[PDB]
RNA sequence: UGUCAGUGAGAACAAGAAAAACGACUCUUGUCGGACCUACUUGAUCAAAAGAGUGGGAAAACCCCGGAAUCACGUAGACCCACUUGGGACCGAGUAUUGCAAUUAUUGGUCGCGCAACGAGGAAUGUCUCGUAGGCGCAGCUCAUCAAACUGUGCCGAUUACGUCC
């Protein structure tokens, strides 16, 4: 497909859930209110 | 004319082929021809699917109709206008020399390497 | 006497065994279409290939084989179905499969681009 | 006793009535284990002369059932 | 609902309304028996009994199941993939008999697409599966 | 028919706020107060690959979010239930409804 | 291959998780339904692939929210110690489906070839002590379309050791 925070198309896109955050890493770019525990 | 081929493709000649339209002819032939015929109908090309017709119609030479060169390689060989000689898409080829007869409703590429294998 | 006994159906010996379908598989066919088997006239199974123009009835066999068409039985066994340069033809054993096959092993084998290739 | 056979002969199932009862465990297997005819209508041979009592059943099933001297 | 399962409906329930059945024609022999009743066959359909251990058994599943039709009713059907293409092998159906299936219930102790019963004929036919065999049962 | 309210929240301590204390005012006080316990709550899983490189062990994550949805029922208010859905203000993501 | 064992049938029975909304139409004094699934019935007076109509859901609603593999079975099924009826990989013909475009893309499909390999496989070398190893299946993921991959849930479920430091 394609992406709409990035223009690259490539180095992967996430359409899961309907979200794009790994054409920008969501490591990086957080506050999506994820988090990690387990 | 200045065509000359062979077909007796389904026990058809030359002859009923051309008498019958490309909607009787994928009737007859392989379901890829079918698909691709329906989704087609309305812009072959205007220009390219013309001047396979023209270079028919020109005369003085005895050679197969001379017409001018494709990019494209998804084009189907329909019944009509058949003998109508162009050069096939490739980086490095263009080949007259690789259409011929009994390829009817097969596709214009498929030809012309892509590779040279080698060793 | 018998009761595995050698057969010529092609004019090559193949050896009997205790089940019908499953050594006529040599003749060139396959199960799937030996459920023409029960129309065949002997649709018993459990039963020699020695049993040849006795309880097999072998010209019957021989007949299904060669045209279904004139039997109502169902035409989508056939092995080819409308071929480039004919219609359908019944079969594919013996001689008959060599001729369609040449045909197209020099037209198919042309083909260029990741899949066509590897085909030639 | 000889190693193929296929066949249904006078010979097989005269064999088998004398065989059948000399073991004191009767299988499908061990009479195609003398060889006389396969495994495969071994097993139907045992049967229809257990019905007749040439043999004594002993599981409640058939297949993987075993036999005995009656 | 009734059936199935009160006689060991594995095969204490099959056999008896099949000799039956048989014995006195009751349903459905169309055409379409060859043809691949389970996935990815190799052989013929069966060795015997193409069409035959299926009738009464496709109506037994809807009954006591409630209105499995069709597409839940092969729930109950088979396929394995038992050959493969060397891939993990998965589930399927044919739905060959989908179509025939739905059609058979509006006679014979069945009465339609909403109500499977009438008095249950199958049922009551099945009461003397208990009191004698018809195949030498081994636990009769 | 008789009107519920689901409240829908990514976080715990916001809910909590409207289910308890804010249903007090309609607990007998101008209709009927009928509380279950909650329905189940979903997790959305995602799973991301930590390095940035082909080079690592070739680690991945698990992230998860709740998803609490706080279900209390009621015995039919009409017109009523213009004041309970105006108490909480108290946190994001709280969405209420009328049957 | 005989410790699913290879083609046939029937029975009982599982758990996370995915899903929906286009400035596109219609609707009004400030605006509703179509790109998700599954149900049901025609798809058999004659195949599969596959066509279409009705019906519900933003999910503890989706029809019983949960099912067919490992397993069970003597129904007295068939095969039966063979490179076969054990395995597939090559190869030709046909057709439908997906898509902006297919060039085996399609592939859940027919039916050829199987009598092509391969019979537990030299040296070498991997990793786990418990609901684990091993065996098995399903979903998510990517996304015109395809999962022998990856991630997660569930099912069947051991032998040996519980010691030492070479």
């Amino acid at each position: 497909r394609h992406c709409v925070i990035c223009s690259n198309q490539k180095a992967v896109i996430r359409k899961y859930e309907l979200n794009v955050c790994r054409q920008c890493f969501r490591e990086n770019a957080a506050n999506i209110g994820f988090s990690k525990l387990r | 004319e200045r065509t000359f081929h062979k077909f007796t493709y389904r026990g058809l000649e030359i002859d009923p082929l051309l008498a019958l339209s490309e909607e009787e002819f994928k009737t007859l032939v392989h379901a890829r021809a079918r698909r691709h015929m329906n989704r087609h109908a309305n812009r072959r090309a205007p220009v390219l699917l013309k001047r396979l017709r023209e270079a028919k119609k020109d005369v003085k030479a005895g050679e197969k109709p001379r017409a001018v060169k494709t990019h494209l390689r998804d084009v189907v060989i329909t019944p009509e206008m058949v003998g109508s000689v162009v050069g096939i898409y490739n980086g490095r080829q263009f080949n007259a020399v690789e259409i011929k007869g009994e390829m009817i409703g097969h596709y214009l590429g498929e030809f012309s390497m892509t590779y040279k294998p080698v060793i | 006497e018998q009761f595995q006994h050698i057969v010529r159906l092609l004019n090559t010996n193949v050896e009997g065994k205790r089940k019908v379908p499953f050594a006529l598989r040599m003749v060139k066919g396959v199960g799937i279409r030996f459920a023409y088997m029960v129309c065949k006239k002997a649709g018993i199974d459990v039963e020699r290939r020695a049993g040849t123009l006795t309880a097999e009835e072998l010209e019957r066999i021989s007949e299904v084989i060669a045209d279904p068409a004139k039997f109502k039985i169902p035409d989508w066994f056939l092995n080819r179905q409308r071929d480039p340069k004919t219609g359908k033809t019944e079969h594919l054993t013996s001689a008959m499969v060599d001729t369609r096959l040449r045909e197209d092993l020099e037209r198919l084998r042309k083909n260029r681009v990741h899949r066509g290739v590897r085909h030639a | 006793a000889l190693q193929n056979a296929v066949v249904f002969d006078k010979e097989t199932m005269d064999k088998l009535l004398s065989e059948v009862p000399k073991y004191k465990v009767i299988t499908p297997s061990i009479i195609s284990d003398r060889l006389k005819i396969s495994v495969a209508l071994a097993a139907k041979g045992l049967q229809h002369l257990c019905r007749q009592k040439l043999i004594k059943l002993v599981s409640c099933s058939s297949k993987f059932r075993l036999y005995s001297r009656v | 609902i009734r059936r199935i399962g009160k006689k060991k409906g594995a095969t204490m329930k099959d056999v008896h309304p099949w000799r039956w059945v048989k014995l006195c024609s009751q349903h459905f022999k169309q055409e379409g028996k060859l043809m691949v009743p389970n996935c990815t066959e190799i052989v013929k359909s069966s060795h015997g009994r193409e069409r035959a251990p299926q009738n009464p058994d496709w109506y037994y599943i809807r009954c006591a199941a409630i209105l499995r039709a069709v597409y839940m009713r092969p729930g109950v059907g088979y396929g394995g993939l038992s050959k493969r293409f060397s891939n993990k092998k998965n589930r399927g159906s044919r739905p060959e008999i989908t179509v025939r299936a739905s059609k058979g219930l509006l006679h014979w102790g069945c009465k339609s697409l909403t109500k499977l019963g009438l008095i249950e004929k199958c049922e009551s036919s099945g009461h003397r599966i208990t009191k004698n065999g018809r195949k030498l049962a081994d636990a009769i | 028919q008789r009107v519920l309210v689901k409240m829908t929240s990514r976080n715990a301590k916001a809910v909590e706020n409207v289910m308890t204390e804010l249903l007090l005012h309609a607990r007998n006080e101008k209709v009927v107060l009928r509380g279950p316990v909650r329905l189940p709550t979903r997790t959305l899983k995602v799973t991301t690959r930590k390095t940035p490189c082909g080079n690592g062990t070739n680690t991945w994550d698990t992230y998860e979010l709740k998803i609490y949805k706080r279900l209390v029922e009621l015995r039919a208010p009409t017109e009523l239930v213009k004041k309970i859905t105006s108490f909480p203000i108290d946190a994001g993501v709280d969405v209420a409804i009328t049957i």
